[PDB]
RNA sequence: GGCCGUCGCCGGCAGUCGAGAGUGGACGGGAGCGGCGGGGGCGGCGCGCGCGCGCGCCCGCCCCCGGAGCCCCGCGGACGCUACGCCGCGACGAGUAGGAGGGCCGCUGCGGUGAGCCUUGAAGCCUAGGGCGCGGGCCCGGGUGGAGCCGCCGCAGGUG
RNA sequence: UGGAAUGGAGUGCCUAGUGGGCCACUUUUGGUAAGCAGAACUGGCGCUGCGGGAUGAACCGAACGCCGGGUUAAGGCGCC
RNA sequence: GAGCGCACGGGGUCGGCGGCGACGUCGGCUACCCACCCGACCCGUCUUGAAACACGGACCAAGGAGUCUAACACGUGCGC
RNA sequence: GAGUUCAAGAGGGCGUGAAACCGUUAAGAGGUAAACGGGUGGGGUCCGCGCAGUCCGCCCGGAGGAUUCAACCCGGCGGC
């Protein structure tokens, strides 16, 4: 029975959230395009710093 | 782990909870906060004192960034510093006093609590309190401000 | 095999004569184990006089008679022929009962090392 | 514990070589299972494909 | 039959309560060994201190033990707290302790054993002292959890001092009527 | 080291030999005082009668510093303030008896639950009789058969009570230690008396078995056993 | 350690089998199988075991090096004894004992050799 | 009175004497023909085999643990000590709604692990067959079947 | 430590079910009365079997682990 | 100044006591399969009250749900 | 009937083939519907035997044997 914090939260809409997102698995296949995109930057432009300006 | 539950025990028992002489139904009693004004009176009043109205005095951009103000006690005032430092007296150079920034650790007030070590100091913080201000004074030390 | 077991009880039981669950009426719908009538009317729940008993912790057996085969012995489900040998030393109060999956090939080879370690096993030669 | 024995390097065909190397510290750190079980049942968790 | 009530026949404290891990296992499997042959009662005091929970055994400030060993008649002697031992920056001063606990924090050994003193555990303990001779016995504060604050007299009665659960601290969360008196409600 | 340690075992067995030998003088010459005791206050009974019939006098006997009370009804449907009486009595079963020194304060006490026990006063050969046939000790809350003069000695030996006897005169004639004496002995139980009772659900004064029975609790006590 | 390591295998599953209530442990030097912690060959320090000789008749029996640390090749050291009945017991009770070498297992070594070399024969009942 | 279980004894066990068993190595003198001059007190505890188990000065050996002999073993095993084990005392036991504990009760998959089982016959299905457990259930024999399956430690769940 | 008798107390959290009740000795309001409605005290039934009342919630006896021997309470002892 | 014993109406039973039937018959608590004689209302649920002339239920197999999952928060316990 | 097949108790909606239900054979029984809590009779049943059970287990005497290398020690050699 009610003894507890007073709190109230957000998941309250009577349409889904599925509607919106729900999983993040890409980030541990996100993680290497990226860095498959800073080793074929890096090995374009040869010389110049590899950190941008 | 489903393994551990309770309702693994519970098999057998024509209702495993929530009883049978009133079988309690979907949702009985309001959704969430319901009431609370008029039926759930009695929970509000003694497990949350002050629920209903307002104290005033509104602002309307509040920008926490310009109201940071945090604090350091005088205890802990010579974690801020080596120790090659402060067991320094009259040793390597370190003669009359030496200096504590407190703006550096990322303190700007200087709160006054506990006894502070006999040894003289430049506090310097962008702001201070007046037994803070005292007792640094009364070990030897003085009060610097920065900005 | 079959020593003179260890020490020979009197294996005096209270009661094993099954424990049926009520209402096997007519109903194959209802298996012959056993379910507490967990009911609010049941006549056996209940505990009345003249219905079918109800278990209770007042049944069970002596704590050293316990699991006893009928000959003196208590089992032990052997698989292959080294495991056996741990019955090489408790072998005057245990018995090595063979396994069902077992082929006929190799049970012949169990059998004859129980004979060799006089490890009493209660399932001697069943097949040929 | 303390006092890290001497250990003994074999060489490619068995017949330990001469050299030795003294034994690293990591192997007398405490042992305690329940470490290496609970950390160990989540650390299998994590190639989870989801299904559903 | 007879007509006793059968509610406090079962006891919480049992003959033996919990242990954990094998470490602490191997101490308990001692100093029970200890409690039960010897004759005295700081081995029953310990033995009964190496079951409870993490949350009865709270954390001996540096600073504590210090205020604890300084006081008259208590030189000499091996404190031991059956729980852990913290560190404390706001001690500048130095101690000359000796002290044997289950673990002591990284900063909090790194400064005992500078100043000359000796640090112990409960399987030297039981070598040099087995009857539990020359040693003074502490507790860590075992109501200074931040909970604490919760439990008593439930808020919103008249002179009730409790910490109600709340979802931050700030203008409109705490005093609305139940909290001054303007709101035609203050107990 | 041998022949030290051989004498060592020799002191101690003599000495333990030479201490038994001793107790059993002391409890056997205690008995035979108790004896001299219980028949010179029996005959200065028939004393005082006689010599008050010759003169035409009365001789008004005492009331009796003893009672021996049996619960007879069961755990149900018992009233508040009687489940606590009896509860105080240590009666917490159906035919259990303890003996209760007699006095204003517990007369009261025995009103109040009348019509739940049946008590008497006992005579010698039933205090002597239901200790030594039902005599359990409370020996650290773990009731024990008393076969031994250990076992009470161990436990009363504070109040000069050592032996089977002793335990009997102290409960008999209530003596400045009764108290402990009396809470020593385990709650006897007492099997259902043989014969029947002819009613337990009135008071022994219309022809029952309930409430003050002066002396015939002798008789109860002997189908008891 | 002794103790430590049998803290970590008293029911990690290693060579236990635990069947019909009853737990049994399947080692190399275990004079018995029904027990633990006084019979393990792995865990201890000294531990003797009573084992049937390779070459079919007889008895080997096998004690632990003191000695040498963990060097498992070396650590063992067997013999063998092809007596009678009689004096292979005498030489196992001469050896546990008179060595003083971990005598908790003195009588139930001698059983252990009993049976390995009363199976060395025609089924004697 | 037997048996089972729960609970209590802040229970006993590292091999137990305590139902009261009142401990040691020396020194120096006198030395003790047995022990510490507490009893008709009749009140917790002060006599009859002490100075033989086997062993000595004008041999030594406190007797290599060729046993201190223990009628309990303190370096030292009972059926015995998988301490999460083993054992001893007592008191008690009904119970829907409801709570908790224990399951070597059961189902399906996974990481270990049984030099596991299996065409000299697995899974399943049948059974007036032999048994264990109070019980969840399990194990074995017989028959049919024709290719996979189970135990132990942990893990997870669309589990009865 | 200072009236009798009894056994150990004190203390903190988290809390599912319940909030349709009924019966009896007594005390008792409305009613003509009710196997009616409404109250106090205690004990019962619901949650509870067992011996007896032929039968039965609630009356009398009595409180339940599995058993052997003995004796009982309430009831009874023509035959069933 | 010293061993023998009855041991004992003694820290819970032992015989340094016997006999039968065994190739046309023995034993099976366990635990069966049928049958005979002695005691017993049909289960689940609402209910103060169930066998109820209260409702659901012909019988069998499989599927089948007070929760599962995510988020909060509280307390308890485990390890840094 | 014969035959192919390892198998047709793999026959062309054919791997395994339970329960409800049905036929038939064997066994037992029958006027208070069937069905359910204690012993006897029976069992197309099985199970373990059994003309004896001189059951094993250690230690002593006995008369036969037999190995003697053999027991004892002593010396050599190796391991702990």
């Amino acid at each position: 029975a009610p003894s507890r914090n007073g709190m109230i939260l957000k998941p309250h809409f009577h349409k889904d959230w599925q509607r919106r997102v729900a999983t993040w698995f890409n980030q541990p296949a996100r993680k290497i395009r990226r860095r498959k995109a800073r080793q074929a930057r890096a090995r374009r432009i040869a010389p110049r710093p590899a950190a941008g300006p | 782990p489903s393994r551990l539950r309770k309702t693994r025990k519970l098999r057998g028992h024509v209702s495993h909870g929530h009883g049978r002489i009133g079988k309690h139904r979907k949702h009985p009693g309001g959704r969430g906060n319901a009431g609370g004004m008029h039926h759930h009176r009695i929970n509000f009043d003694k497990y949350h004192p002050g629920y209903f109205g307002k104290v005033g005095m509104r602002h309307y951009h509040l920008k926490r960034n310009q109201s940071f103000c945090p604090t350091v006690n005088l205890d802990k005032l010579w974690t801020l510093v080596s120790e090659q430092t402060r067991v320094n007296a009259a040793k390597n150079k370190t003669g009359a006093a030496p200096i504590i920034d407190v703006v550096r650790s990322g303190y700007y007030k200087v709160l006054g609590k506990g006894k502070l070590p006999k040894q003289p100091v430049i506090v310097k913080a962008k702001f201070f309190s007046r037994r803070a201000e005292e007792k640094i004074k009364g070990v030897g030390g003085a009060c610097v401000l920065v900005a | 095999a079959a020593l003179r077991p260890l020490v020979k009880p009197k294996i005096v039981k209270k009661r094993t004569k099954k424990f049926i669950r009520h209402q096997s009426d007519r109903y194959v719908k209802i298996k012959r184990n056993w379910r507490k009538p967990r009911g609010i009317d049941n006549r056996v729940r209940r505990r009345f006089k003249g219905q079918i008993l109800m278990p209770n912790i007042g049944y069970g057996s002596n704590k050293k008679t316990k699991h006893m085969l009928p000959s003196g012995f208590r089992k032990f489900l052997v698989h292959n022929v080294k495991e056996l040998e741990v019955l090489l030393m408790c072998n005057k109060s245990y018995c090595a009962e063979i396994a069902h999956n077992v082929s006929s090939k190799n049970r012949k080879a169990i059998v004859e090392r129980a004979a060799q370690l006089a490890i009493r096993v209660t399932n001697p030669n069943a097949r040929l | 514990a303390c006092a890290r024995p001497l250990i003994s390097v074999y060489s490619e065909k068995g017949e330990s070589s001469g050299k030795n190397v003294t034994l690293p510290a990591v192997f007398k750190a405490p042992i305690r299972p329940d470490i290496v079980n609970f950390v160990h049942t989540n650390l299998r968790k994590n190639n989870r494909q989801p299904y559903a | 039959g007879v007509d006793i009530r059968h509610n406090k026949d079962r006891k919480v404290r049992r003959k033996e309560p919990k242990s954990q891990d094998i470490y602490l296992r191997l101490l308990v499997k001692l100093y029970r060994f200890l409690a039960r042959r010897t004759n005295s009662t700081f081995n029953q005091v310990v033995l009964k201190r190496l079951f409870m929970s993490r949350t009865n055994r709270p954390p001996l400030s540096l600073s504590r033990m210090i205020r604890k060993m300084k006081l008259p008649g208590r030189e000499n002697k091996t404190a031991v707290v059956v729980g852990t031992i913290t560190d404390d920056v706001r001690v500048q001063e130095v101690p000359k302790l000796k002290v044997c606990a289950l673990r002591v924090t990284s900063r909090a050994r790194s400064r005992i054993l500078r100043a000359g003193g000796k640090i112990l555990t409960f399987d030297q303990l039981a070598l040099d002292s087995p009857k539990g001779c020359g040693t003074v016995l502490l507790s860590g504060p075992r109501k200074g959890r931040e909970v604490y604050r919760h439990f008593g007299k439930a808020p919103g009665t008249p002179h009730s001092h409790t910490k109600p659960y709340v979802r931050s601290k700030g203008r409109k969360f705490e005093r609305a009527r139940g909290r001054r008196a303007s709101r035609g409600y203050k107990n | 080291n041998f022949a030290e340690l051989k004498i060592k075992r020799l002191r101690k067995k003599f000495a333990q030999k030479m201490l038994r030998k001793a107790r059993r003088k002391l409890i056997y010459e205690k008995a035979k005082h108790y004896h001299k005791e219980y028949r010179q206050m029996y005959r200065t009974e028939i004393r005082m009668a006689r010599m008050a019939r010759k003169a035409g006098n009365f001789y008004v006997p005492a009331e009796p510093k003893l009672a021996f009370v049996i619960r007879i009804r069961g755990i149900n449907g018992v009233s508040p303030k009687v489940r606590k009486v009896l509860q105080l009595l240590r009666l917490r079963q159906i035919f259990n008896g303890t003996f209760v020194k007699l006095n204003k304060a517990s007369i009261n006490m025995l009103r109040i639950v009348e019509p739940y026990i049946a008590w008497g006063y006992p005579n010698l050969k039933s205090v002597n009789e239901l200790i030594y046939k039902r005599g359990y000790g409370k020996i650290n809350k773990k009731r024990i058969a008393l076969t031994d003069n250990t076992l009470i000695a161990r436990s009363l030996g504070k109040y000069n009570i050592i032996c089977m006897e002793d335990l009997i005169h102290e409960i008999y004639t209530v003596g400045k230690h009764f108290k402990e004496a009396n809470n020593f002995l385990w709650p006897f139980k007492l099997s259902s008396p043989r014969g029947g009772m002819k009613k337990k659900t009135t008071h022994f004064v219309e022809g029952g078995d309930a409430g003050n029975r002066e002396d015939q609790i002798n008789r109860l006590i002997r189908r008891m056993n | 350690s002794a103790h430590l390591q049998w803290m970590v295998v008293r029911n990690c599953s290693s060579f236990l089998i635990k069947r019909n209530k009853q737990t049994y442990s399947t080692e190399p030097n275990n004079l018995k199988a029904r027990n633990s912690f006084r019979y393990n060959g792995l865990i201890h320090r000294k531990t003797v075991g009573v084992e049937p000789a390779a070459d079919g008749k007889g008895v080997v029996v096998v004690m632990k090096r003191r000695s040498g640390q963990r060097k498992p090749a070396t650590s063992y050291v067997r013999t063998t004894i092809n007596k009678n009945a009689r004096a292979t017991l005498s030489s196992i009770r001469h050896m546990i004992r008179k060595n003083k070498y971990h005598p908790d297992l003195r009588m139930a070594a001698i059983r252990r050799a009993s049976a390995i070399l009363r199976s060395q024969k025609p089924v004697m009942v």
